[PDB]
């Protein structure tokens, strides 16, 4: 492999993480407690966003670990199967937040642009059955590197990450680009077709309830995308011009930083969802 | 008409010809009644769960 | 640690909670709407296109409606008026050509002052109809509105004195932002006055909708 | 009224794949658990199979677990039993018996015609001693019934039935759980106990009591039933 | 006319005189030398969680242990209260209802709303399924309430200020209670099933006389309209509920008011109202939520049962005394001891 520099991140890097790691699991617990406690008569919608607070509270324990890659310089105390399991939990939190948001946002479209669809009957056993579906076939997707060894032990580095500046990497970094730009394109389309039909009516527009609503379905989006896109950008960065970007001192470090500032999608998540609705 | 008034008068009369007994006796027999049927209140006194029917 | 005759109770009571929850989903998709008016306002006019309580029950879109007349329920309004709370809309029927005398405006105005200002109907959206158009247009070309509205400054004609009424009428609820009252000129022998009804469940049902994901 | 209505015996070659069948009609079928019941020629009642309401739960005996089937059609008002390889000993005649389950219910209330069948050639023992007992019109006579594993629940009632066959016809219930009387029984039939013994009274009995009397448990399965005390005279 | 108002005025005048005189001492110095309960703590055993809709009436078996509940959604239940089961499940025809009965012998159930019919279920049929025994119709006003005289006599309190005692063999009113100036909302019969009250929207509740039918004695002194009635244990006495915040006890001998119920804490009505086994502790259910163990002897308040997240529409407790069960207009019901 290739043992790249190190030194700023550990500075870096940390402090944010911890920030993360605060708000989330803060945020992502009360909300599953109000979820789980004071919210009764399960409606569809409520399974989405307490699978989605499930998904991201698991996420924001996940961190710590990371933390410590962090604290010492590019070392780790633990061995194989730790890693394995680390890496691969990281990306199966990340890509069920990612399609719980997705879930949701197709739910509020339909039950804003078609109220009267069969859909919007379904019971909550078959949301929950559907919930169920869609993390079997999370953990499936994301089996994959589980089931494989990323451990490169260069000079005394003890390192051990997928994202590694050497020569890209197979089908992971594949599924880590549709993994956005699939959502991104769902999301816009249920953003603007809601919007679009909420601002159609004319005896309903003026409410300003209605208007926060439609305040509240693009900063979801605006959120999301300048959330998520730096991270593609800098992968894309890496991915592109490789045989001269390899193991650069500072693309290492760009992108690094780059995924923590995706990290705390996950900690603000429950402060736009469930901190904003007057339940 | 005013078939309703002589209704109204007749049952005020009907009515006002009762015996009427003391307020403090009638206090008494009340109390003396909740003194004597407050042994078998389980809301009252709680009975022991063992043969308590909703025990769990 | 039941025994044969317990588990087959339990098994017993598990089938009625099943058939429950199917009636129960199958009747939370049924929109409910309560009628009312002045007796005389042209409820039964309404109501003929599709002792107690009389329930009126018909289907439009593929959607199944429940109208509710409360008709000759000559008790307390208000010690059976809370079992109604929760209905998708109400329609207040008032006819427009009813203002000669024995003034019955002044009971509707108060009929609707009454619901609309009420603490259980507080988000419950009001569907208004001002039917009798044509024989209130007769009696406007005649006798004028003054006799009904002394603080009145307009000619006699139909548009401004139905907008008149209609901005009086709609001036009464209290609570301008969390209901809104919908005004349609009906006694056109036509489909719409079930389709404007049906345009103010949907308006409803999409503002409930609004409401279980937190989006409210 | 309430009819039960089976057909489908005769004569049958070892080996066979017969299936019976029952018509219910008079009653709402679509929330009774119906049992099978057989009787040997010159034996006692033998309980054979079960099907619960929505068929939820089947249990069967196990002299036939492998080769009976049960099954049920609620529309159309029937119920099913499917036979398999046949055997000698499976010689009898085939009751419909239904039963409904609820807090205070009576089970086993209506037994059916019966149809006859003939072939060409850890559960609690249920003993009821005295097999015969001449009786006169007048008297009293108590019939006494005894089980291995005590019939008294947690809850606290005995699952003890009491059954009559007269001659010629189907048993009818008499007492159910030890204490209840049945509908239509006169108040002349009476009955007690505890757990492990179980006696029933006929105080002034008359004519037309004539016949066995078995008593049956229920609470677990298989259900077994008793010798049969015969009355004459 | 003049005369007759006259004479009203002067009868009722020396009504009051007379109520006056036979008072001598009020119950609270009687009772200022007795213990008071203490604190009374509750927990809810069981909670019945099969309705779908708002809870308007329930009635406690006579055995203590079945129970029957009523709610908008147009269903009947009949709840195993030990092991929370569904015994029957009745869809009733209109789903308006306000009220509903358990017969004393268990076998019929009555049920009654806005449809101003009083129809009778048929429990223990041979077919195995509930059926509807008899609808009893007469009423030009909605049903507030229903009791089951016996098996064959069921009276009845309706809203066009009528009270009516019906047969269901034959179907029409042998007698019928016309004293009430308002919407009647409430019922009661005695322990012996000889008298019952009823208390009215006009502020009044007035004792009848169900052998002839007369009222026999009429009390006031509420404020607004009564919502709910109950007869002490002893039968000597009632308790009324009404829509002031305040809950009063009556006595039939004396014929007056013996204590009220008040407090500046709350201001809601009270919905429901029913004694103890005993009759030491009156509970009341207010809109406030949740319910008040109110001790009838001192009006001092010995507990609450704060459990539901609307207003309590129905309160009973058993023959036996050994529950008290509280439903709300959250599709909730449950057992407290
Ligand atoms: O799977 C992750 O969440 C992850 C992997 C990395 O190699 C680096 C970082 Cl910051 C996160």
């Amino acid at each position: 492999c290739c043992r790249i520099e190190g030194d700023t991140i550990s500075q870096v890097m940390p402090p944010l993480l911890i920030v993360a790691f605060v708000l989330g699991a803060l945020g992502n617990g009360v909300a599953l407690c109000g979820f789980c406690f004071h919210m009764k008569t399960w409606k569809p919608s409520t399974v989405y966003l307490f699978n989605l607070a499930v998904a991201d509270f698991l996420l924001m324990i996940c961190l710590p670990f990371r933390t410590d890659y962090y604290l010492r310089r590019r070392h780790w105390a633990f061995g194989d199967i730790p890693c394995r399991v680390g890496l691969f939990t990281l990306a199966m939190n990340r890509a069920g937040s990612i399609v719980f948001l997705t879930v949701v946002a197709a739910d509020r479209y339909f039950k804003v642009v078609h109220p009267h669809h069969a859909v919007n009957t379904i019971s909550t056993r078959v949301a929950a059955g559907i919930v169920c579906t869609l993390w079997a076939l999370v953990i499936l997707g994301t089996v994959y590197l589980l089931l494989e060894n990323h451990l490169c032990v260069q000079e005394t580095a003890v390192s051990c990450e997928s994202f590694i500046m050497e020569s890209a990497n197979g089908w992971h970094d594949i599924m880590f680009q549709l993994e956005f730009f699939m959502p991104l394109g769902i999301i816009l389309f249920c953003s603007f077709k809601i919007v679009w039909s909420l601002r159609r009516r004319q005896q309903l527009a003026r409410q300003a309830r209605m208007k926060k609503a439609t305040r509240f379905i693009m900063v979801v989006a605006i959120v999301f995308i300048t959330c998520y896109l730096p991270s593609v950008s800098a992968r894309l960065y890496f991915l592109w011009t490789v045989p001269s970007s390899a193991c650069d001192p500072s693309v290492h470090g760009a992108l690094h930083i780059t995924l923590s500032f995706t990290y705390m999608n996950s900690m603000l998540d429950p402060l736009v969802y469930y901190f904003s609705s007057p339940s | 008409s005013i078939a309703q008034a002589r209704k109204l008068v007749e049952q005020l009369k009907m009515e006002a010809n009762i015996d009427r007994i003391k307020v403090s006796k009638a206090a008494a027999d009340l109390m003396a009644y909740c003194e004597a049927h407050a042994k078998e209140d389980p809301l009252l006194t709680p009975v022991p769960a063992s043969e308590n029917p909703f025990r769990e | 640690t039941l025994s044969a005759e317990d588990k087959a109770a339990v098994e017993r009571s598990k089938m009625i909670d099943r058939n429950l929850r199917e009636d129960g989903e199958k009747a939370a998709r049924e929109v409910k709407l309560l009628l009312l008016g002045a007796g005389e306002s042209g409820k039964s006019t309404i109501v003929k296109q599709m002792t107690g309580i009389v329930e009126t029950h018909f289907t439009f879109k593929d959607l199944h409606f429940k109208m509710f007349d409360v008709g000759a329920q000559r008790s307390e309004r208000k010690k059976w008026i809370h079992c109604f709370e929760g209905v998708t809309a109400i329609i207040f029927c008032v006819a427009l050509s009813d203002y000669d005398l024995v003034n019955r405006m002044h009971e509707s105005m108060k009929l609707f002052d009454s619901i609309c200002n009420n603490k259980w109907f507080t988000d419950t959206s009001i569907i208004l109809f001002l039917n009798k158009k044509d024989l209130f247009e007769e009696k406007i070309k005649k006798s004028p509105l003054t006799i009904c509205y002394p603080e009145y400054a307009g000619s006699n004609t139909y548009e401004e004195a139905a907008a008149y009424i209609q901005c009086q009428f709609e001036d009464l609820n209290k609570r301008k932002d969390t209901k809104e009252i919908y005004t349609h000129f009906t006694c056109s022998t036509d489909t719409k006055n079930v389709q404007f009804v049906f345009d103010a469940v949907t308006d409803v049902i999409i503002k409930n909708n609004l409401k279980d994901c937190g989006l409210f | 009224d309430v009819q039960l209505v089976e057909s489908g015996g005769g004569l049958v070659q070892p080996g066979g794949s017969r299936k019976l069948s029952c018509s219910a009609s008079g009653f709402a079928f679509s929330s009774f658990g119906m049992h099978w019941v057989r009787q040997a020629p010159e034996k006692g009642l033998e309980w054979v199979a079960y099907i619960s309401s929505g068929s939820g739960t089947i249990y069967y005996a196990d002299t036939v677990k492998g080769r009976f089937t049960i099954s049920r059609d609620d529309p159309k008002n029937t119920l099913f039993l499917q036979m398999t390889s046949l055997r000698s000993e499976d010689t009898a005649m085939y009751y419909c018996v239904r039963s409904i389950y609820y807090y205070g219910s009576s089970p086993f209330d209506f037994w059916g015609q019966g149809t006859t069948l003939t072939v060409s050639s850890s559960d609690i023992v249920m003993t009821q001693a005295t097999s015969s007992v001449p009786v006169t019109p007048g008297e009293s006579v108590s019939i006494s019934c005894r089980s291995s594993k005590s019939l008294l629940h947690s809850n606290g009632n005995t699952y003890l039935y009491w059954f009559l066959q007269r001659p010629g016809q189907s048993p009818q219930l008499l007492i159910y759980r030890m204490s209840n009387l049945a509908s239509g029984v006169p108040d002349r039939f009476s009955g007690s106990g505890s757990g492990t013994a179980f006696t029933l009274t006929i105080s002034r009995l008359e004519a037309e009591d004539v016949g066995v009397y078995y008593c049956m448990q229920h609470l677990e399965y298989p259900l077994t039933f008793g010798a049969g005390t015969k009355l004459e005279l | 006319l003049d005369q007759l108002r006259q004479e009203a005025e002067q009868l009722k005048n020396q009504i009051r005189d007379a109520r006056k005189a036979c008072a001598d001492a009020t119950l609270s110095q009687i009772t200022n030398n007795i213990d008071p309960v203490g604190r009374i703590q509750m927990r809810t055993r069981r909670t019945l969680r099969g309705h779908l809709a708002k809870i308007y009436a329930m009635h406690w078996g006579t055995d203590s242990r079945l129970l029957v509940s009523a709610s908008q959604d147009g269903k009947l239940i009949i709840w195993d209260s030990y092991t929370t089961n569904k015994v029957h499940a009745i869809p009733l025809r209109s789903s308006w209802v306000m009220t509903c009965a358990y017969a004393p012998s268990g076998n019929y159930v009555a049920c009654g709303g806005l449809d101003n019919i009083c129809s009778i279920y048929n429990l223990k049929t041979r077919e195995g399924n509930v059926r509807v025994s008899r609808e009893l119709a007469g009423h030009t006003g909605y049903l507030s309430c229903c009791r089951f005289l016996d098996d064959n006599q069921i009276v009845t309190s309706s809203g066009d200020t009528t009270c009516a005692l019906w047969d269901i063999e034959t179907g029409q009113q042998t007698t019928t209670f016309t004293g009430h100036t308002g919407d009647v909302m409430s019922l009661s019969l005695a322990p012996d099933t000889r008298l019952f009250v009823s208390g009215a929207c006009d502020a009044s509740a007035k004792l009848w006389d169900v052998r002839e039918g007369m009222c026999r004695q009429t009390f006031t002194g509420h404020e607004s309209d009564i919502n709910a009635i109950c007869f002490f244990p002893n039968g000597n006495a009632f308790a009324t509920g009404s829509d002031d915040a305040t809950c009063r006890l009556f006595d039939l001998r004396a014929d007056q008011e013996l204590m009220t119920y008040s407090h500046d804490n709350i201001i809601c009505g009270i919905t429901s109202v029913s004694f103890s086994k005993s009759g030491r502790l009156l509970l009341a259910g207010y809109d406030d939520f949740n319910c008040n163990v109110w001790d009838a002897l001192k009006a001092d308040r010995a507990g609450v049962l704060a459990g539901h997240d609307n207003r309590v529409s129905c309160l009973g407790v058993t023959d036996d005394g050994m529950a008290v069960a509280t439903g709300s207009w959250d599709s909730f019901l449950k057992i407290w001891n």
